[PDB]
């Protein structure tokens, strides 16, 4: 789960 | 562990940690979220 930027 | 200062990161990517000591990288150029991996 990548995470938002 | 397992990331030294040997090297600085990559152009256009920018890093952020998401947890304990999690520096996922944000890479610009691509707008994408990382875990490890330029750095080491
Ligand atoms: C905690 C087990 C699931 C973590 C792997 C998902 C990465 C997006």
């Amino acid at each position: 789960g990548p995470p938002p930027y | 562990f397992e990331i030294p200062d040997d090297v600085p990161l990559p152009a256009g990517w920018e890093m952020a940690k998401t947890s304990s000591g999690q520096r996922y990288f944000l890479n610009h150029i691509d707008q994408t979220t990382t875990w490890q991996d330029p750095r080491k």
